[PDB]
């Protein structure tokens, strides 16, 4: 409706009996191949992204924003529990990194 | 000839491959809208009659 | 061919005249209609061979191989259920190629989202297309994830009486 992609803004230019519409998108370039799943496996329970996306570069497995490639390790502040393993479809095995794990430690 | 739609694309398509965007273009694009015209007033019976 | 009507026909001017160029504007603006509506890509995609989408059946939509039309079913019988200086001109396009153009926006939003709507064209598995969606409408992942069985069975059963009601109501 607002140009072709995704909409940021709009400028208006008077013109002679018209409007002239600047529209200001956001076009995704320079796409890179990664390997998905749905969910990750950790002990025993399910984590889906709160708001992201888990990718896989080849050996390592990351949760990034879906329109931007932007790797950050998999915890549970960015992840939440829903369920075991047995029933979602292409669940993978994966550690779940935890913040707290260090504090109670020291 | 027969114009051709368009250039052909066969997406990547598997059950566990995703393409994640790494980098963005800020594109401006320009929409023209015609909003009036002259406003035109014709006195009739000068234009039939003089 | 009366010469004599056509001089009598002069008198009135360009009456002719401007009957024909109504009936071009008329006539380029179907075209313009049909290229506004169809013609939003300008990329062809196609599916994969291997229509593994999760449980997802999309046959009935998708072009058949089999078909001369290459229409899809649901085409095919919308297609089928549609029944003196006069001259019809052709559409600019052609049946076929807004069948084309048709298929080409179902493998777009079939394989890469809305993300071809938006740029280039990025592949994403059904079941996370889907996901996404259900967390445009304010519902979790885990929801989708779950049961996805049951859905993809919900949305083909929800296809076959599309098929079924176009078919049994004239
Ligand atoms: C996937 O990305 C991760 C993160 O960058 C890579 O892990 C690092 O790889 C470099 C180079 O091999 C090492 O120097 C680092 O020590 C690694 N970091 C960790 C935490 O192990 C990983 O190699 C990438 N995998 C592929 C296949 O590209
Ligand atoms: C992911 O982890 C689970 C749990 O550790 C694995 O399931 C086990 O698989 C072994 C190998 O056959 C069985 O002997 C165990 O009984 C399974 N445990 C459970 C609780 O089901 C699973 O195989 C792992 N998957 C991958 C790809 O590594
Ligand atoms: C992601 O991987 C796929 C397949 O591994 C790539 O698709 C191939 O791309 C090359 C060059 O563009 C073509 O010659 C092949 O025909 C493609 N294969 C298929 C099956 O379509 C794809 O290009 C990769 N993505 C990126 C961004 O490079
Ligand atoms: C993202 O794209 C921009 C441009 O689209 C890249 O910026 C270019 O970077 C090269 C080398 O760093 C320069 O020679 C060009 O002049 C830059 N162009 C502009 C318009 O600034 C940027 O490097 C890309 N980033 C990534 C991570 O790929
Ligand atoms: C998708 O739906 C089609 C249409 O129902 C399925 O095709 C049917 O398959 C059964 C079993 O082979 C046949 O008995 C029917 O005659 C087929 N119907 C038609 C219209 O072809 C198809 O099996 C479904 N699944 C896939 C993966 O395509
Ligand atoms: C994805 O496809 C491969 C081969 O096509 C298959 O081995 C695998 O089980 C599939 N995974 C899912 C979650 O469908």
């Amino acid at each position: 409706f607002c140009g072709k992609g995704y909409h940021l803004m709009s400028f208006p230019q008077s013109a002679p009996h018209g409007v002239v519409f600047l529209h200001v998108t956001y076009v995704p370039a320079h796409e890179k191949n990664f390997t998905t799943a749905p969910a990750i496996c950790h002990d025993g329970k399910a984590h889906f992204p709160r708001e992201g996306v888990f990718v896989s570069n080849g050996t390592h497995w990351f949760v990034t924003q879906r329109n931007f490639y932007e790797p950050q390790i998999i915890t549970t502040d960015n992840t939440f529990v829903s369920g075991n393993c047995d029933v979602v479809i292409g669940i993978v095995n994966n550690t779940v990194y935890d913040p707290l794990q260090p504090e109670l430690d020291s | 000839y027969t114009m051709s739609l368009g250039a052909e694309n066969s997406v990547a398509y598997s059950n566990n491959s995703i393409a994640i965007p790494t980098n963005f273009t800020i594109s401006v694009t320009t929409e023209i809208l015609p909003v009036s015209m002259t406003k035109t007033s014709v006195d009739c019976t000068m234009y039939i009659c003089g | 061919d009366s010469t004599e009507c056509s001089n009598l026909l002069l008198q009135y001017g360009s009456f002719c005249t401007q009957l024909n160029r109504a009936l071009t504007g008329i006539a380029v603006e179907q075209d313009k209609n049909t290229q506004e509506v169809f013609a939003q890509v300008k990329q062809i995609y196609k599916t994969p061979p291997i229509k593994d989408f999760g449980g997802f059946n999309f046959s009935q939509i998708l072009p058949d191989p089999s078909k001369p039309s290459k229409r899809s079913p649901i085409e095919d019988l919308l297609f089928n259920k549609v029944t003196n200086g006069l001259t019809v001109l052709p559409p600019l396009l052609t049946d076929e190629m807004i069948a084309q153009y048709t298929s080409a926006l179902l493998a777009g939003t079939i394989t890469s989202g809305w993300t071809f709507g938006a740029g280039p064209a990025l592949q994403i598995p059904f079941p996370m297309q889907m996901a996404y969606r259900f967390n445009g409408i304010g519902v979790t992942q885990n929801v989708l994830y779950e049961n996805q069985k049951l859905i993809a069975n919900q949305f083909n059963s929800a296809i076959g009486k599309i098929q079924d009601s176009l078919s049994s109501t004239p």
